[PDB]
């Protein structure tokens, strides 16, 4: 047919949040958070008396950011935003109350787009005193601006000076409170010259990460390279402690299992291990790391909040003996599920924006001090061998008073009624581990969220029953059975081995240790191991958030894929098949083989009753239905099975797929196999004879995620790079010839990762469109257009807004959009609607030039989302 | 163009090619968000932990030669 | 030639351009579409030439611009685009 | 071999002029005679000799040591022959040395500084700022401790001016280590009780670090005012003068933050304004203005009605200087918020006007600049018509530049607040004088022309009433003798055209086009490019139909005017031309048009922007108007008969017809003429196919099929030129479709590309590569990537140098998008090669 004309739309922005920062962005005394969603920039403003969070202001930037941090000059009211984009350029932009925008204050170049390894963008650290700031790559390149005021106290910034060192890898780069010294930026570094030239490996291990020190002489004008001291032990980030007149400066080095701090000079490096949970069920061979941190200065005293893997908040304070530092002290704070970022409000509030699902804002209550729990020192002596010891408790010193709803990250989605209503109903398998959930949305939308156990894969419907039928699967995590074995195991442990007249208090201990179950909703779950995996069938009313019935498996058994279907063999009785690898190793890639397990699903829907489990060579990742058998992709072999007896019986079997089968679905006698790397793959089932014949593949090579038949010849798919293709066969295409290539009729980059198409009708008496689902938490939808007059117009709005309105981050919107594949009958209506928040100059102009007036312009965009359609 | 890494010429081994396009690969990893999140939802390890991990294996991503 | 690219990292020196080449590409020679400011580094903007043509060093009266083409092939983020000549010393011309 | 040495090199460099076997030299003449050849090769060389000389200079400067360098470098920058680039050399050497002799400098800085002072004082900005930079480098090495004993002696010397370059380099000093590292010392010898000297140039060190650091010193800006706090009541009266001048430079550098700084000078100052007079009465003045913009609103109102009386009475003050100061003082106190518009226009603005507004005040330049910039920034809280009427109707003076004065000021008010707040006696006052100013003119003001015009344009449908007798005076003017009044009036037709329009007299715009057009002979060519100019204002807001004289008796006269040499004639007339053909084409024939084209044709290739502008412009339009057909086939003659540059002017109106006209009209013609046997029209129409789809960009998206044929026998014609520009032709074709779904047409092109990268002529595989990076960024670097890998590794090493190539313009192109397209290589015995991690499937 002809070729089809996309028009994108977001419905629900992106939810996860990668960065948070915390000031006075009003120039006023209140404080905002402005947050990085991945491709949007947003500000929220807590209101300390009533205690919930209100968005004031989210822009799409059209771009990757990769770096964000705040900075205010000296004698400043309010402070500036500077952002690393994966453009080759740094922004600094003032948030206007009065207008409500985001104003682009300055824009400097310096390298080409991209996420690239050696162009500045990764990584960003500002002075303390707002005097400079540093965009630095991840290797060899790193960039230094210097920023002032002039006569009309307006920020001004200064050529770059080059901090270049070749072979150089960056781990973190911030800067250093020097007071009004020279500015000093702190980099964790690593060199691998010696490891590339050292063919025996040994260079490899002698490497060793350092700690170096970059000065900025104002009096002279450049960067220079002055300290750099090896470290014993491998960090992964930096933290800033405050200092001049009200802190002693330095640096904090969070590694794993230890926190050092060090600072030039005479200044001596006090190191102190990180307190690991009491009875902690993980692997002993397990270290724990810092996955962020939070500053937070007042004019009597200052500490650091510092949040471990397990989600375990403690509290860091610096003793120090006149200039020097004697001791660092920790103390165990709190326990949040764990967080990107964390920012220690002015007014007593904590924000904790989680690495996945929803945030939370909490009032602090008590900072601690007067609390009878023990504080660990950095002096206290302890053996090389033991560490020290904190149990795990309920909350103490937060108090939730806001939830934000976050659905990221999104794994599984289907659009269907399910309920009696007439408007279809979103529902959605998000959420990762403990705290992932089925959420159902409806008519921006409106959440109900049903608690999962693990994380869940792929969920499929009854048709008959209007159930669903998920399947939940995590990596190095326990079941609930190898749980208790655990818990018993180590109670058995704790009793033997103990001073006698001593072991009744074992006993009672050990007894109370069994005893309790801490939620893994706020405490994580308790999760090791290589190669384990846990994984859970479950059957569940899209009404009511009961579980109908649930199937734990084995430890190292972890399901993939699912489907409910009819068979030929057996009449009308409804089937379950569930395919599982066996001893999966991720890194390298090794798997022991593959099960695929047969239930009878007896109840009316309800209840699964396990007829057999079939074993085969390597991991079942696809099951679909096919006129009365089963499709099934093993690794790279696909064969359709049919109910027998004892066994699903293998009648025929495909051999030349190229890497790995991750997906099939059948329209037809067609079969469309995705796969891991090569893309799409047409085969043809011939009922006569019994073969399957590979009739078409694609040109271009993709790492398939998800896909969606739109007609016979026509397949949408997505990408783990983040892009949306369209694909179509060749009208006259034979299933007897064997060499047909598919046509690319669509190509468009969506700037976050798409796990779900559906190509559905959203409101009744609409058009049809293409929903698809964002791993960072987002929801959007293509539309066709329907005259070429329309398209004419939209072209020509996405092409003045691109002049007229570019990104904020100094991306260019249509290199954006192409970032793997050039851009194919796509208009970017995200950029459309931003028509409205021109100046009302651009957008007479625009208007002008379109033959149209404003309000015109933005009645049509307003139409086009009113069809959602 | 020399200066640029991981730019080649007519004698460029298989290995630096290959580690190039490997570290090149783990910094579109730290780059990209959702990439990062696919990832830490494949093995169950947090962000930081994940990110620590392509750090550690910038190195020898490959081996020695 | 005897003729180079400075090709260092450019400052927030605007590029500037004499009458004779008032609307060309300092790139690919191109009068079709200017797009993007050209920047210079900080050093071929100071003292006598502060303010010059980026061919020739002479009094410049209008702003230097990458093209449409160059923009879109990104070599406008390469370096310093001013000519220098190794074959001349700073007195010379 | 060695540099050449200009008349002036020879004195220094004569010893190295000499032949003579470097085995016989003394041990110190060895190394001035290689600091010899190093400095010249370093100031007289090519960029490689100087980047290896600095090299050198620096890595061996430790062991030629600091005195012999230093030596033949000083003599070297005192030269007074010495050009400004060869004192920037000498500068950079320095600092590279001075970086590597930290401590080795500590004898000679003394030496050093007596030469490199006066640059501190020098005309020259970039002398100044290369003196600082040096006295910085020199700060840094030799440390603050030997800086402070070099420079302490001449603190109290009587000479004045040995002082204050004393203050200079310390300031540099400052700026060098740090406000903290000399606040003690500057504390102790801003209260030293030996003479009073020495507290001066303390506090003239503190007002140069002011000077010099700006907004830097705020963070130390309480403890300079607390150190420099005591001068302002101290007996010697110099010195309070120098306290309260560098006070004023402190305020004028933290503008508009740090009030609180100068908590503990409000009060001391308020008291001198009473106490003194004089040039201390001046300074007091001066600190409290730049003082004042940085209270609160309330504060400001308090301390201004506290000074504003002592302020009023030095209005008459004889002291030029003085008067300049309270001046600034003024303009700065009603800049503020908190003084109040009423205040100032009860208590400032009558001795403001009686006292100020005098026609000396006019004959002054810097006066004349500063009354006309505070009266403007006066009005701008007052109001518009406060300012205006008390000085409107000086606008009929016997002076000029009194007139001048009015003019420039009226002009600048009613331009940044428009004349709304004008009632109707300043109305007509303000027509009636600026009339008289006009008609009375000796030279030809350019204040005039801007007044009038701005004023007219701000009163817009108001000035209808005054419209007759306006253009009365303009044709009077028109027919005055002088020439540059002439084009005076003409430029005052063109500014107000717009407003005689909304005034609704088009008669009188009529009479003045009609006026106009028997003008058109005007022999000075200024005053021709002003009353064209002036008629394409009138054309261009009264119709083509009522325009006088109509059209098609205009345009012929304009025709030969495009023949002139003049480039303001050259622009005006063919903006004008534009205008008619824009949307009066129907009065013309095509006939006229063609000669029309061919006068354009030949404008296409002038050397100022705006005239190749402006015929691009004007020819779309006429070829909108003529029809593709005949322009198009006359063209393509002249594309055959012709070459060099009149081709290349045939090619842009080819492409411009193609833009104007739909390709489609073009591009048959065009690839119709290729079928031609000889070889140089086949190499015209690929230039044009070439520029053609340069200049059309995305409208070619629909036109590479059409085309590919002709791209295909092109691209495999032997003739390299021939590949070459077909080359150039994909390039711009890939580039001006990219997005807009031409994938398949640029695939295919590539394919014919492709066999061509193996070729040794450098301007034909120049535009290979270019043709093939355009298709990368139109096809996408993955099927780039696919044609790459086939031969990135092959036997033969020429195969992989040139893949290599295609390789890496493909990498630095799009690195990060490769990410996605690199193939799998398979794990052998000894590497992990396979990138495991994208293997993870949920
Ligand atoms: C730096 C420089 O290359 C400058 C040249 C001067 C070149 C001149 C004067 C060329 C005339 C020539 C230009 C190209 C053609 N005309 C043309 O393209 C006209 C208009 C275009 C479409 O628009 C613009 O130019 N817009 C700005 C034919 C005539 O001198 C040297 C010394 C070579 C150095
Ligand atoms: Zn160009
Ligand atoms: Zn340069
Ligand atoms: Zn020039």
């Amino acid at each position: 047919r002809r070729h089809m004309f996309l028009y994108n739309l977001t419905l629900q922005r992106a939810t996860g949040i990668s960065f948070a920062i915390h000031g006075n962005f009003s120039g006023t005394k209140q404080q905002e958070i402005v947050v990085s969603r991945g491709k949007i920039l947003e500000l929220l403003r807590p209101d300390p008396n009533t205690g919930k969070v209100h968005t004031l202001l989210t822009v799409e930037v059209f771009g990757v950011i990769r770096s964000l941090m705040a900075f205010r000059l000296t004698g400043g009211t309010k402070d500036y935003i500077v952002v690393g984009s994966d453009s080759g350029r740094i922004v600094i932009l003032e948030y206007q109350p009065s207008k409500n925008m985001f104003e682009k204050i300055h824009q400097e170049t310096f390298g080409k787009s991209g996420c690239r390894r050696i162009v500045p963008g990764q990584f960003l650290a500002v002075d303390p005193k707002g005097r400079a700031v540093m965009i630095s790559a991840i290797e060899k390149q790193k960039l230094v601006y210097i920023l002032n005021r002039d006569a009309a106290a307006r920020l001004t910034i200064s050529s770059p000076l080059e901090a270049h060192k070749a072979n150089t890898l960056v781990y973190h780069v911030v800067g250093v409170d020097v007071g009004f010294e020279n500015p000093m930026f702190a980099c964790l570094e690593m060199d691998y010259e010696e490891a590339d030239n050292d063919p025996t490996g040994e260079a490899a291990a002698n490497t060793q990460q350092t700690l170096t020190f970059y000065e900025l002489d104002l009096g002279l004008n450049h960067v220079v390279r002055k300290y750099s001291e090896p470290l014993e032990e491998h960090g992964n980030f930096l933290i800033t402690v405050p200092g001049g007149s009200d802190g002693p400066s330095g640096v904090l080095i969070c590694s794993e299992n230890y926190i050092t701090y060090k600072n030039f000079g005479d200044q001596p490096d006090i190191r102190c291990p990180i307190p690991r949970r009491r009875n902690d069920l993980d692997d002993p061979e397990r270290g724990m790391i810092f996955v962020c941190s939070a500053t937070h200065k007042t004019k009597s005293m200052f500490f650091f909040l510092a949040q471990t893997e397990q989600g375990d908040i403690f509290k860091i304070t610096l003793e120090t003996d006149e200039d020097m530092v004697t001791e660092i002290r920790l103390k165990y704070f709190d326990t949040v599920p764990v967080a990107a970022a964390m920012c220690v409000l002015k007014t007593g509030f904590l924000f904790v924006a989680s690495e996945f699902g929803n945030h939370y804002l909490y009032q602090i209550a008590h900072l601690g001090d007067d609390d009878e729990e023990p504080e660990f020192s950095s002096a206290m002596p302890l053996e090389e061998g033991d560490t020290f010891f904190f149990q795990p408790r309920p909350l103490k010193n937060l108090v939730l008073v806001d939830e934000l709803d976050s659905l990221s990250p999104i794994l599984f989605c289907q659009i269907a009624d399910l309920a009696n209503e007439d408007t279809p109903q979103l529902y959605v398998a998000c959420g990762r581990g403990p705290r992932s959930s089925l959420r159902v949305l409806r008519h921006v939308f409106n959440q109900v969220a049903f608690p999962l156990q693990y994380t869940p894969r792929k969920f499929v419907i009854h048709p008959e029953s209007n159930n669903l039928i998920i399947i939940e699967t995590d990596h190095n995590a326990y079941t609930e059975a190898t749980k208790a074995q655990r818990k018993q195991q180590m109670a058995e442990e704790m009793v033997e081995a103990a001073g006698e007249d001593e072991r009744e208090l074992a006993a009672e201990m050990a007894a109370a240790f069994l005893n309790e179950n801490l939620p893994e909703s706020i405490f994580g779950a308790p999760k090791a191991g290589n190669g384990q995996w846990a994984s859970v069938i479950r059957v569940m009313n899209p009404i009511q958030g009961n579980t109908l019935d649930l199937v734990q498996l084995e430890q190292n058994e972890a399901a993939f894929s699912v489907a409910v279907c009819r068979f030929s063999n057996t009449g009308e009785d409804w089937y379950v098949l569930v395919g599982v690898a066996k001893d999966l190793i991720l890194n390298p890639r090794s798997v022991a083989g593959g099960f695929v397990y047969t239930y009878k699903l007896v109840n009316n829907g309800e209840k699964l009753e396990f007829l057999h489990k079939t074993p085969v060579e390597e991991v079942p990742a696809a099951i679909a239905p096919f006129q009365g058998r089963v499709l099934i992709g093993v690794g790279k072999l696909l064969r359709v099975y049919d109910l027998g007896k004892k066994k699903l019986l293998r009648k025929c079997e495909n051999k030349h797929i190229a890497n790995y089968i991750s997906g099939i679905q059948t329209i037809g006698h067609r079969v469309i196999v995705s796969d891991v790397q090569e893309s799409f793959i047409w085969v043809r089932y011939k009922r006569n004879e019994n073969q399957l014949i590979i009739f078409a593949d694609d040109t271009y090579p993709r790492w398939v995620t998800t896909a969606s038949l739109l007609d016979y010849d026509t397949v949408a798919g997505a990408d783990k790079f983040g892009n949306i293709c369209v694909v179509r066969l060749p009208p006259n295409t034979n299933d007897e010839v064997d060499s047909q290539k598919a046509e690319v009729i669509m190509n468009y980059h969506v700037g976050e990762t798409v796990l779900s198409l559906q190509k559905t009708t959203l409101i009744p008496g609409g058009s049809e469109s293409l929903v698809y689902t964002t791993l960072s938490g987002g929801i959007g939808i293509l539309v066709p257009f329907t005259s070429h007059e329309d398209h004419d117009f939209f072209q020509h709005v996405e092409m003045h807004l691109r002049s007229e309105h570019p990104p904020l981050c100094g991306r260019d919107h249509l290199s954006f959009r192409s970032y793997y594949f050039p851009v194919k009958n796509v208009i970017d209506g995200d950029l459309c609607e931003q028509f409205n928040s021109m100046e009302p100059n651009k957008q007479k102009n625009v208007s002008e030039e379109l033959d149209r007036t404003p309000p015109e312009v933005s009645k049509k965009l307003e139409d086009i989302r009113t069809r959602y359609a | 163009q020399s200066k640029y890494i991981g730019t080649g010429h007519a004698d460029t081994t298989k290995w630096e090619w290959l580690v190039n396009q490997h570290r090149d690969s783990y910094c579109s990893y730290m780059g990209h968000f959702d990439l990062l999140n696919y990832f830490a939802i494949a093995e169950n390890e947090s962000k930081a932990r994940v990110r620590f991990n392509l750090m550690e294996k910038m190195l020898q991503p490959c081996g020695p030669p | 030639p005897d003729l180079i690219f400075c090709r260092k990292q450019a400052g927030v020196a605007i590029g500037r351009l004499c009458e004779k080449c008032d609307g060309k590409c300092v790139i690919c020679d191109s009068y079709v579409r200017p797009c993007t400011l050209v920047r210079i580094c900080d050093e071929c903007n100071y003292g006598s030439y502060q303010g010059r043509c980026v061919i020739c060093g002479g009094p410049g009266v209008s702003d230097a611009y990458y093209c449409k083409e160059c923009t879109i092939q990104e070599k406008d983020r390469d370096g310093c685009p001013k000519i220098v000549n190794l074959g001349s010393s700073k007195t010379d011309l | 071999n060695l540099p050449f040495l200009k008349p002036d090199d020879i004195q220094y460099f004569d010893k190295l002029l000499v032949d003579v076997d470097e085995s016989t030299l003394s041990p110190e003449e060895q190394k001035e005679r290689k600091i010899m050849k190093l400095l010249l090769k370093i100031k007289n060389g090519t960029p490689p000799m100087r980047k290896a000389a600095l090299r050198q200079i620096t890595d061996k400067a430790r062991e030629f040591g600091a005195g012999p360098l230093f030596n033949q470098i000083l003599p070297l920058l005192m030269s007074p022959t010495l050009e400004d680039q060869e004192r920037h050399l000498l500068v950079k050497v320095i600092d590279r040395i001075l970086y590597k002799l930290d401590d080795l400098v500590r004898p000679y800085v003394h030496k050093i500084l007596v030469v490199i002072e006066p640059l501190l004082i020098d005309e020259d900005y970039y002398a100044r700022v290369e003196g600082r930079e040096i006295i910085s480098n020199l700060a840094k090495a030799a440390g603050l401790a030997t800086m402070i004993s070099t420079m302490r002696p001449d603190i109290d010397n009587m000479d004045e001016y040995v002082r204050n370059t004393t203050a200079r380099a310390f300031a540099v000093v400052a700026s060098a280590l740090g406000i903290p590292s000399l606040l003690p010392f500057l504390k102790a010898v801003c209260k030293s009780k030996k003479s009073w000297q020495a507290r001066h140039t303390g506090i003239k060190i503190v007002q140069q670090i002011a000077i010099l650091m700006g907004c830097a010193i705020l963070p130390h800006l309480r403890s300079l005012v607390e150190i420099i706090e005591h001068g302002l009541v101290d007996e010697q009266q110099k010195v309070r003068t120098i306290s309260a001048l560098a006070i004023a430079a402190l305020a004028e550098a933290a503008t508009p933050y740090g009030i609180e700084s100068f908590d503990s000078v409000l009060k001391p100052l308020w008291k001198g304004i009473r106490q003194h007079r004089g040039k201390g009465l001046a300074a007091f003045l001066k600190a409290i203005g730049y003082l004042i913009p940085l209270m609160d609103a309330e504060y400001a109102n308090y301390y201004t009605r506290e000074v504003m009386l002592i302020l009023i009475r030095e209005f008459q003050s004889p002291d030029e200087e003085m008067k300049k100061i309270v001046l600034k003082v003024v303009k700065q106190c009603c800049g503020t918020d908190g003084v109040e518009a009423n205040y100032i226009k009860t208590e400032i603005l009558p001795p403001f006007f009686k006292h100020f507004w005098q026609h000396r005040m006019a004959l002054d330049r810097r006066n004349y600049r500063q009354l006309v910039d505070t009266t403007v920034e006066l009005a701008n809280k007052v109001g518009a018509a406060e300012i205006i009427s008390r000085i409107v109707d000086d606008l009929k003076d016997e002076a000029e530049q009194y007139r001048k004065m009015v003019m420039e000021t009226i002009e600048k008010i009613m331009g940044n607040l428009g004349a709304a707040d004008i009632d109707h006696k300043l109305e007509e006052q303000l027509i009636d004088g600026i009339l008289y100013a006009f008609q009375e003119q000796t030279t030809e003001d350019s204040v005039m022309l801007n007044g009038f015009g701005t004023v007219v344009n701000a009163l817009g449908k108001r000035v209808k009433p005054y419209l007759p007798q306006i253009c009365g005076t303009v044709l009077w003017r028109l027919n005055n003798k002088s020439a540059k009044v002439r084009q005076q009036a003409a430029d005052l037709i063109s500014r107000t055209a717009v407003v005689m329009k909304t005034c609704q007299e088009e008669k009188l715009m009529g009479h003045l086009g009609v006026v106009l057009y028997e003008y058109l002979g005007e022999e000075y060519p200024e005053v021709l490019g002003s009353i064209l100019g002036a008629l394409k204002a009138i054309v261009n807001v009264i119709g083509m139909h009522k325009m006088t004289p109509p059209i098609k008796d205009l345009l012929p006269r304009l025709t030969p005017i495009l023949k002139n040499r003049h480039e303001k004639v050259q622009e005006n007339c063919i903006d004008l031309v534009g205008r008619i053909a824009d949307r009066g084409a129907e009065y013309v024939s095509a006939r006229e048009w063609m000669r029309i084209c061919f006068e354009l044709l030949e404008l296409l290739k002038a050397h100022k922007k705006a005239i190749r502008r402006a015929t691009v412009n004007t020819f779309g339009y006429i070829a909108k108007a003529i029809g593709p057909h005949d322009v198009l086939a006359t063209l393509l003659n002249n594309l055959k008969v012709q070459e060099r540059q009149n081709r290349v002017c045939t090619t842009v109106a080819i492409a411009i017809v193609a833009e104007t006209c739909s390709p489609f009209t073009v591009l048959p013609a065009l690839m119709n003429e290729y079928r031609v046997p000889e070889l140089n029209v086949q190499n015209g129409v690929l230039k044009s196919l070439s520029f053609l789809f340069e200049y059309i960009g995305e409208m070619g998206k629909d036109y590479i099929y059409a085309v590919t044929p002709l791209l295909e026998d092109a691209l495999m014609d032997r003739d390299l030129v021939h590949r070459q520009t077909a080359s150039a032709v994909v390039q711009h074709m890939s580039l001006g479709v990219y997005g807009f779904g031409c994938e398949d047409s640029l695939n295919h092109l590539l394919n014919y590309v492709w066999p061509n990268v193996f070729e040794t002529s450098p301007h034909v595989i120049q535009a290979v590569m270019g043709a093939l990076e355009g298709l990368r960024v139109a096809i996408g670097p993955c099927r780039m990537l696919q044609y790459c890998l086939q031969g990135l590794f092959h036997p033969a090493r020429k195969v992989r140098d040139v893949y290599w190539k295609i390789y890496n313009s493909i990498y630095i192109g799009s690195q990060d998008a490769l990410i996605a397209h690199y193939p799998r290589i398979y794990n052998d015995d000894k590497n992990t090669y396979i990138r495991y991690e994208l293997d993870y499937i949920l």
